[PDB]
């Protein structure tokens, strides 16, 4: 359980070398003040080299290592702070609730001139779970950051959800690292290195299969490596990784049983319908989770082959799903928990409706979860769009009115037909039309945004991505605006924004 | 002076009636000092509080009843602060009195939530040898099965009128009021098998008019008359639609009836009227639907017209079958 | 702040007209100084609340009106805990019967429960239990639309007082008296249609006349302002709907339904007025039965929250099926 | 559609008598609680704006955005974006899924028990403009009724809504009901001709009539269609390709895919299309309305009527559950079974 | 002062646990392996989620149980302060233990805590993993956050099967020398409704009450609606009859039962009825609809009569 296989040097890290290189560059940037020594990648390299504080400090003093809660960002920060000449003094924001003891653990524990007994070993601060901290603690840390005594020791914050509101006022003066340390090339190379560190002999293919198996987790990989080391297998083959054979399951192999128990008829007394009824009822009750089972049945009962050409069972199954939804709503509303004895009868009904000898493909339900995630993303898109809307035209329409009545027509208004000509060669009517276009873009607060596609060329999109809302794929494709028209209207938008800034400067 | 229930409350294990197996088992447990945590559940006014108060005054004297019995009721809100408040501190203490268990009478225990009943389950299972709880409630199904699995339950059912009428005869012999047969029939029908409402209705009939007959009880209580519902069903079954609608809405605005009470009395009436099975099924389904439509809070004239509509389809089918 | 439904409440029990028997029994009960039993019930606008407030004013006077009278709306306060805490908080205050003017006041505080029939059986059982808690210091008065909705134990400790609906002649008399008092120009036909759209309700008629005086602003009140303030769908629309359903196809039904929806007319008013039309005319018993059952189902679906246009097109499909056969 | 909205009741183009009634209501004192309703796009917000203009001076057009923090029974601070001013406060309480009662209690308390600053300029009451009150729950509307009862003196409300059958009668009976109908096709054509002639356009009457008939008497849609038709091709002809909204023609293609084939694989494809419609955040009531209209355009032999009843029933079921895709797919599955039965025989 | 049978005959070793099969074998392997991970045990209440981890801890630690075992229920305070203080304090103590032995901190009812308590429990489980091993007994595993269950094993407990309850009840009957009948065993199964402690409590209640086991004595001390009459009501609803079914309903209504009790026994009998499968599913849908009406607040006799009429209308 990460006993001897723990990383300790810069050659045992399991992240991509660009992120670790820029993290080490930011850590060694503090040597002018601590030690006193004298695409997005190019943006990071420009902001890490061009311009500093007068007191030899960087512009940002806190790194937000946002990502999934696993993937070993804390161990990476530990071994990098060990490599850069500092000592790791870790602290936790979840056990610290009171702001007084927080300031004891922050303003009275580190980032002062903590000249310890080891004069050649200074210290650095590493904070984990900064998203779950209360807003008073992050406001205190913001006040410490904005203190002008001066803050000299680095702060390495570990984040899990970047889009929390409590980090709305911090990331503009921070250093974001949403890198995904899931690159197997590096994971399996450091896995072979840590197998050479002890003496465990493992094939690169077997460890690559384990990496792609357990969702490129690393600490769980070290835990199961020490587990198989404790079991006594000196060599590793494809059979040793077949001890579980699924690493992306959160106990999901039982669910693939019970959906099969819904769908696959048990092959052959045991042929009585009462025995199958009781068996799939017991399996549906014993599966534990119910919402995942309901979503899998809803996403899996049409991809299965259906003999009901007259739809004599799909209507009954949809009535049953509506009955289950009504049961959930009534049991949540009335708070009477004797209504939950019924929804375990939802799978067995499917087992009566869709009892077939064939075994089609059973899929984990992705439609409902991605559907609700898409609804949340589009709703947050609507919220950001109407937050961008000026308050005069904000009150005149509801968000549903703008979504269903205005937005496609707004996209049709904002996409006329033009020609590739310069600004001074436009006529009076064309200049008035461009003035109306840029007035609409100024009032509704949208701007055309440059995007670097993975193919390499430059493309242009909307700034709040309004066309994500007001468009459908199955429609016939309309002619979009050409690239140089997007460049022209973006230049007109930015010079009109500067003209509006000059007008606001002249008025005020 | 005082109400009759507070005057003639039973104080002896023999003075409570129709619970003779329950009272016999309680006396058997309490003579042998084996009484568990009790859960008395049933309809209101059937003898739940008075039984356990008789058992408490059997166990304890008058002086130590106020010390080793804690009573909580509807005046106390039953959430999570109470179970970590006075009842836990009461149950987790000894007494300078004789070496016997304590007693907590918790009226209306069905109003506790699942978290509150689980916390009470913790308190009950933690302290048993020094405290014996008594949870009394209307609905058994509103409490968790763990709480049912740790305390012994007892079903305090309703009182049959055959056994209910000797106590009414005793209270009409002790208190001299006018008694007829139809007044006693109205008492044992409208009281719905519980002595508390029977004694309250009898005292209110004595104080309001002076004599107890059927029409005096019906005028003092406001219950729908049998001939009234007979007229309603006759208008629905052998009149025109506008005629029946106008007659029944005039009777509703005159007699003070409501459509829910009309619905339940008509429901009691249509199982006496010998309908065929199919039109009985149609009438019952339609009337249950009208009851739910009135429950969700709609207009009342349209549901009245739907009730008349179901009975007009009924009368067409009945005449067509004749 | 001029609440005409409160301003025109008779503050004296002799000013209460049409109910002199109940007035005399109330005066005897006030002079007897032993009143355990009290209840008022009837249709809305009959002035039972105004009658019990006039009794409280003629007994307690204006000084004790703000002291010993507590009015609570049962429909606003259907929760158990609020009517446990407020009734006990008002009843626990010990105020003696001594009056500064020397009038002998019997020692009770009066409690008004407006719309007490909206409670359920368990809420009224807890209410009764609170009545048995505080049957001595304070006294209670329940006001409900129907007496049969009230559970038995609350009818044991009360004496009923039934209210007849007011005849339309004295309704028109009171409306013309109030219009003459506040100088409101409205004809007799306007008063008759105002009492027609507010079926047996003086509160609704008073609020609609107040709103007509607000919306006209000194002009003569016509039939259009009366039929628009109450939200009444005109009979031309109902006649067009029945003409489309009687002889026509679903294009005509969708046309009249879209016309009614885009005119903004509520579906509750449409189901009520279509029920009023279909319950009086000369259709067959089976046709009236099917249409009225569909109207009840439609109003239930509208109370649940279903979309009104789909309910109206299904209702007009049912009416077309029954009429055009 | 925002530049040339009429600022006052005297500058309106349609519903003159209702404007006269509302300006007479403003002209006297004791302005009561209003319940403004009708269909969507009829001009309810324009009428309420003109009411607020007549209720105060010229400073009503000043608007600002506040992000007020509410606290639930759970310790959770939720931001609500309120559009406020110095004379009123416009709020949408429907954004809180279950905490609408808390925000309509707290905003009412902080707008009533906090007295007005300068009582010489405004009146003794200030207006809280609730928006879209129909989707509030029944206990939320009960709390609204309680807070309206408690604070009649200093806070008199205007409730903008549509389809008042979702609103409970105990809060409807206390409010003056003002109904703003959708304008007629002639009035939509007249205001289209006005909005064209005051910017130098040459719209013919036939294209204006086609715009009015295509927009289903929604005036904002019928004006944004006019501006999109100006942008799409300036010289106005009588036969113009009117710019159609994408989800409407997507619903029409959805109904065409429904009537194309009655096989469950087509049901899976139409479940994907319905999921796309749902994830585009349009309400399922509008989806059911558009689906029913486009299916009644492609039905025959009286079957429409049965289908019509069917649609209403499933919309009723959609108002009892939370997952609308079950009810929508139940509706289209029952419709496809009924067609197969109808076309087979 | 005799102890109740719920705690008197609680098993003391993993071989006597009848509930699970794979999970009890995993616990038996864990009791000899000595490398026990942090676990979360999920299942229904009363299926034995804390008489299994207790037996594992007693077989693991042994004589050092009283110093190196902490059971924290929801009986005590469930604030954040007690979890911050007491759990960390107990984990910081030292116990002289063997190589494959660790302290065990059982947290019964770990679902009622907030997000802050479990996000601090993440670090308490991660840091002290060498010294102590955690065991959260949760009623619902979906309320447990993903980073907690990523670093810990998840163990699942099912509801007791009637054959397993039969085996345990006949073992208790043979232990206590109780005379019995098969009808009484069926009655105690029906009143048991799948819960083991409920079954043992009802059996000891009827043994202290009447002694000899028969089906008539079980319902004298429990007094549910009798399954013979409720089964007759369902049989009359399935055989195209409404008058006899309402006669049985009125017989069970003039005994004063609530609508909730009658409809709960109606669903519990209709679970184990004998008819067609689609008729069973339509009946369960109608019973669930009527129970939604009743729990909504419509608890009249007319709703039960309408349920009976709808059940009779489904079967032609
Ligand atoms: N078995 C009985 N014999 C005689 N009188 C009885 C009997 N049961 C009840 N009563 C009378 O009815 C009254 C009510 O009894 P209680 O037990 O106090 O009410 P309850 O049974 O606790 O039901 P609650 O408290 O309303 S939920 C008693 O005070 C007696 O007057
Ligand atoms: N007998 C009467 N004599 C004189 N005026 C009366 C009489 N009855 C009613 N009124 C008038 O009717 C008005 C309405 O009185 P209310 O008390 O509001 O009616 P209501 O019965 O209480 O209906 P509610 O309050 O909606 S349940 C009073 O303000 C009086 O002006
Ligand atoms: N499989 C089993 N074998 C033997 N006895 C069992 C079994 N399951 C439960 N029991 C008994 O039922 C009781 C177990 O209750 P607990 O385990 O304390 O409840 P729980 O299931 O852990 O749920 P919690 O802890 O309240 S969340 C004891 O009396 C056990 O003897
Ligand atoms: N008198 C008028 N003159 C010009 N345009 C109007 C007039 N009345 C309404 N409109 C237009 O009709 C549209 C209706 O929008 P709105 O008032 O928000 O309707 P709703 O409130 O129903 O959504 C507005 O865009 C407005 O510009
Ligand atoms: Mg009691
Ligand atoms: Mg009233
Ligand atoms: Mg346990």
């Amino acid at each position: 359980w990460v006993d001897e296989f723990a990383p300790r040097h810069y050659t045992e890290l399991l992240s991509d070398d660009f992120t670790n290189r820029c993290l080490l560059k930011w850590l060694k940037l503090w040597d002018l003040v601590v030690f006193g020594h004298e695409s997005h990648e190019q943006v990071l390299e420009e902001m890490l080299e061009a311009g500093l504080d007068p007191s030899q400090r960087p512009k940002q003093k806190v790194a937000l290592l946002c990502g999934p809660p696993g993937l070993g960002k804390t161990t990476l920060a530990h071994v990098i702070a060990r490599h850069a000449g500092y000592s790791v003094v870790e602290m936790n924001a979840s056990d610290d609730r009171s702001p007084e003891v927080f300031r004891t653990r922050i303003e009275a524990a580190t980032q002062m001139e903590s000249v310890l007994g080891a004069g050649g070993k200074p210290n650095c601060l590493v904070i984990d779970e900064i998203d779950g901290a209360p807003v008073a603690a992050i406001n205190v840390l913001l006040s410490i950051l904005n203190r002008k005594g001066l803050l000299m020791r680095p702060i390495i914050c570990i984040c899990n959800d970047q889009f929390a509101p409590s980090l709305r006022q911090l990331k503009q003066q921070a250093f974001l690292l949403h890198f995904p340390p899931t690159l197997p090339s590096r994971l399996v190379q450091r896995l072979q290195e840590v197998s050479l560190r002890q003496g465990m002999r493992a094939d690169p293919g077997v460890l690559a299969a384990l990496c792609e198996k357990t969702d490129n987790d690393i600490r769980a990989c070290i835990n199961t490596l020490q587990f198989l080391y404790s079991r006594g297998q000196r060599e590793l083959s494809v059979r040793d990784v077949q001890a579980t054979r699924v690493g992306l399951k959160d106990q999901r192999r039982g669910l693939f049983s019970v959906w099969q128990e819904v769908f696959q008829l048990p092959r052959a007394s045991l042929t009585s319908a009462s025995q199958r009824f009781y068996r799939v009822l017991h399996a549906a009750a014993s599966a534990g989770e119910h919402e995942k089972v309901v979503q899998g049945l809803f996403d899996n009962f049409l991809r299965l082959r259906l003999r009901d050409s007259s739809l004599g069972a799909v209507c009954v199954a949809l009535d049953w799903l509506a009955f289950d939804d009504l049961l959930a709503g009534a049991a949540h509303h009335s708070q009477s928990f004797q209504l939950l004895r019924y929804p375990p009868f939802l799978p067995v009904a499917f087992h009566v409706l869709f009892a077939s000898s064939h075994t089609p493909r059973i899929t984990f339900p992705s439609s409902q979860q991605e559907a609700q995630n898409r609804m949340s993303q589009m709703r947050n898109l609507i919220q950001t769009l109407v937050s961008g809307i000026a308050p005069a035209t904000r009150s005149r329409a509801t968000p549903q009115a703008l979504l269903l009545d205005a937005l496609c027509l707004l996209l049709d208004i904002l996409a006329p037909k033009l020609r590739p000509v310069s600004t001074q060669l436009y006529s009076t009517r064309e200049k008035q039309q461009l003035a109306s276009l840029v007035g609409t873009m100024l009032a509704y607060s949208l701007t055309y945004r440059q995007e670097r596609t993975p193919d390499g060329q430059y493309i242009y999109r909307l700034e709040p991505n309004v066309e994500e809302l007001c468009r459908f794929p199955e429609l016939p494709a309309r002619k979009p605006l050409t690239y140089q028209t997007k460049q022209l209207i973006a230049r007109e938008i930015e010079v009109e924004k500067m003209r509006r800034a000059e007008a606001s400067a002249r008025v005020e | 002076n005082l109400p009759w229930v507070e005057k003639y409350r039973p104080q002896t294990l023999n003075d409570l009636i129709s619970h003779q197996d329950i009272l016999s088992t309680i006396q058997k447990f309490i003579n042998e000092d084996r009484l568990p945590h009790l859960l008395l559940y049933g309809p209101p006014g059937t003898g739940k509080t008075s039984t356990i108060l008789a058992c408490a005054k059997q166990l304890y004297k008058d002086k130590e009843f106020g010390s080793m019995v804690l009573e909580l009721n509807a005046s106390d809100d039953r959430g999570i602060d109470i179970i970590r408040g006075p009842i836990l501190s009461f149950a987790s203490t000894r007494t300078i009195f004789k070496k016997g268990f304590k007693l907590v009478i918790l009226d209306e225990a069905d109003a506790m939530t699942q978290d509150a009943q689980n916390a009470l389950r913790r308190v009950i299972e933690k302290f048993t040898e020094n405290t014996r709880f008594c949870l009394i409630c209307n609905y058994l199904s509103k409490i968790i099965p763990a709480l049912q699995s740790r305390c012994t339950r007892f079903r305090f059912g309703p009182l049959t009128p055959e056994l209910m009428v000797p106590r009414l005869e005793h209270v009409v012999e002790e208190e001299k009021v006018d008694i007829s047969e139809d007044g006693m029939k109205a008492l044992v029908t409208l009281s719905s098998g519980d002595m508390r409402r029977a004694l309250n209705i009898l005292q209110s009939t004595n104080m309001a008019f002076g004599k107890v007959t059927e029409e005096t009880v019906y005028t003092c209580t406001g219950h729908p008359l049998k001939s009234d519902i007979a007229n309603i069903l006759d208008w629905m079954l052998n009149q025109d639609f506008t005629t029946a609608y106008r007659n029944i809405t005039e009777l509703k605005t005159l007699k003070g009836l409501a459509l829910h009470d009309i619905l339940t009395e008509i429901h009691l009436f249509v199982h006496r009227v010998d309908f065929p099975s199919s039109v009985r099924i149609h009438l019952l389904t339609k009337m249950a639907d009208i009851e739910y439509r009135l429950s969700v809070g709609t207009n009342e004239k349209i549901q009245l017209s739907s009730l008349i509509a179901a009975f007009q389809v009924t009368r067409d089918l009945i005449v067509a079958e004749a | 702040p001029v609440p005409w439904v409160e301003k025109y409440r008779p503050k004296c029990v002799d000013e209460v007209a049409f109910q002199e028997e109940v007035v005399a029994v109330l005066k005897k009960s006030l002079e007897g100084a032993d009143l355990p039993n009290l209840l008022f019930y009837g249709p809305p606008g009959t002035g039972k609340t105004s009658t019990i407030l006039a009794a409280a004013r003629e007994l307690f006077g204006p000084e004790l009106f703000r002291l010993r009278v507590l009015e609570l709306n049962a429909s606003d306060e259907r929760g158990i805990q609020v009517v446990r805490e407020k009734v006990k908080n008002f009843a626990q205050l010990t105020v003696s019967g001594s009056r500064s003017d020397g009038k002998p006041c019997p020692p009770f505080k009066i409690v008004i429960l407006d719309e007490a029939d909206s409670m359920t059986s368990a809420a009224q059982a807890a209410l009764r239990r609170t009545m048995e808690k505080e049957s001595k210091t304070t006294r209670f008065c329940l006001i409900c639309n129907y007496v049969s909705r009230i559970i038995e134990p609350l009818t044991s400790r009360c004496s009923k007082f039934r209210f007849k609906p007011l005849s339309d002649k004295i309704q028109q008399q009171r409306l013309l008296d109030i219009a003459k008092k506040e100088n409101v120009k409205i004809s007799d036909e306007g008063i008759a249609y105002l009492v027609k759209v507010s079926e047996g309700d003086l509160r609704k008629a008073i609020t609609f006349l107040q709103s007509a005086t607000r919306l006209t602003g000194g002009k003569e009140i016509t039939e259009k302002v009366i039929t628009d303030i109450a939200g009444v769908i005109p009979a031309e629309k109902i006649d067009g709907v029945f003409a489309a359903c009687q002889s026509g196809s679903f294009d005509k039904l969708e046309a009249v339904v879209k016309d009614l929806i885009d005119e903004g007319h509520a579906a509750t008013q449409l189901v009520n007025q279509l029920h009023d039309v279909v319950v009086e005319n000369n259709l067959s018993d089976k046709q009236k039965s099917i249409i009225t059952e569909k109207l009840a189902e439609v109003d239930k679906c509208l109370a649940d929250g279903a979309d009104e246009h789909l309910q109206l097109i299904s209702l007009c499909a049912t009416v077309m099926q029954q009429l055009s056969q | 559609v925002d530049k040339y909205r009429p600022c006052s009741l005297g500058r309106l183009d349609y519903h003159k008598e209702q404007a006269a009634q509302l300006r007479n209501l403003v002209q006297c004192g004791d302005f009561p609680h209003l319940l403004v309703y009708g269909p969507s796009g009829a001009g309810k917000k324009t009428r309420i704006m003109c009411i607020l203009r007549e209720l105060y001076g010229v400073g009503v057009e000043k608007l600002r955005i506040e992000h007020q923090t509410i606290t639930t029974p759970s310790k959770k601070k939720i931001e609500i974006s309120t559009i406020a001013s110095n004379y009123h406060l416009e709020v949408n309480p429907s954004d809180a899924g279950n905490s609408d009662r808390v925000v309509i209690q707290e905003m009412l308390k902080t707008v009533a028990q906090s007295q007005q600053l300068e009582t010489n300029s405004q009146r003794d009451f200030k207006v809280v403009l609730l928006t879209e009150v129909d989707k509030l729950t029944k206990d939320a509307q009960h709390a609204l009724r309680r807070t309206m009862e408690k604070y009649m003196s200093t806070c008199r409300l205007i409730l903008c809504c549509n389809s008042t059958s979702k609103v409970i009668p105990p809060i409807r009976s206390r409010c003056l009901a003002v109904r703003v109908p959708a304008p007629s096709i002639e009035d939509i054509c007249h205001v289209l001709s006005t909005v064209c002639k005051k910017e130098g356009l040459n719209l013919p009457s036939q294209l204006a009539h086609r715009l009015a008939e295509k927009s289903c008497r929604n005036l904002r849609k019928a004006l944004l269609m006019c501006e999109a038709c100006r942008v799409q091709q300036y010289p106005f002809t009588a036969d113009q390709e009117i710019p159609e909204t994408d989800w409407e023609v997507y619903l029409r293609e959805t109904a065409n895919a429904i009537v194309s084939q009655q096989t469950p694989q087509r049901l899976l494809e139409v479940r994907g299309r319905l999921y796309e419609l749902l994830t585009h955040c349009i309400p399922p009531e509008i989806i059911m309305k558009g689906l029913l209209s486009e299916l009644l355009h492609n039905c025959d032999g009286q079957l429409k009527g049965e289908v019509a009843q069917m649609a209403a029933y499933y919309e009723h079921r959609l108002q009892l559950g939370s997952k609308a895709i079950y009810h929508l797919e139940a509706f289209v599955a029952k419709f496809m079974a009924l067609y197969k039965k109808f076309m087979e025989d | 002062y005799e102890l109740p049978w719920v705690e008197k005959y609680r098993p003391v070793k993993l071989n006597e646990i009848v509930g699970n099969e794979d999970t009890v074998s995993r616990l038996e392997v864990f009791a000899r392996e000595g490398n026990v991970p942090n676990i979360i045990i999920a299942g229904p209440p009363g299926t034995g989620k804390t008489t299994s981890i207790l037996c594992l801890a007693r077989a693991l630690l042994g004589p050092a149980l009283k110093d190196a075992m902490l059971e924290l229920n929801a009986s005590n305070d469930r604030g954040i302060d007690v979890v911050r203080n007491k759990i960390k304090m107990f984990a910081q103590q030292k116990v002289t233990l063997p190589k494959g032995r660790h302290k065990i901190i059982i947290l019964d009812e770990a679902d009622s805590m907030t997000d802050g308590a479990q996000q601090a429990l993440r670090r308490t489980m991660e840091i002290y993993s060498k010294t102590t091993r955690f065991a959260l007994a949760c009623n619902a595993s979906d309320k447990i956050i993903e980073p907690i269950q990523s670093r810990c094993a998840v163990l699942r407990y099912t509801k007791l099967t009637d054959a397993q309850i039969l085996t345990r009840l006949m073992n208790v009957i043979e232990k206590e020398r109780v005379p019995y009948t098969d009808d009484g065993l069926e009655a105690i199964i029906f009143t048991a409704q799948g819960d083991m402690r409920q079954a043992l409590n009802n059996l000891q209640s009827t043994f202290s009450g009447f002694g000899f086991i028969n089906s008539e004595n079980v319902f004298k001390v429990c007094d549910e609606p009798h399954p013979l009459l409720v089964k007759e009501m369902i049989q009359h609803c399935v055989n195209a009859n409404i008058d006899e079914a309402y006669k049985i309903l009125a017989h069970l209504w003039h005994l004063g039962y609530s609508p909730e009790d009658i409809i709960g026994n109606i669903f519990r009998v209709c679970k184990t009825f004998q008819m067609a499968e689609y008729l069973k599913l339509e009946f369960i849908k109608e019973i669930g609809y009527t129970h939604m009406k009743i729990a909504e607040g419509v608890n009249s006799l007319l709703q039960m009569a309408g349920l009976l009429a709808r059940l009779c209308q489904k079967t032609m």
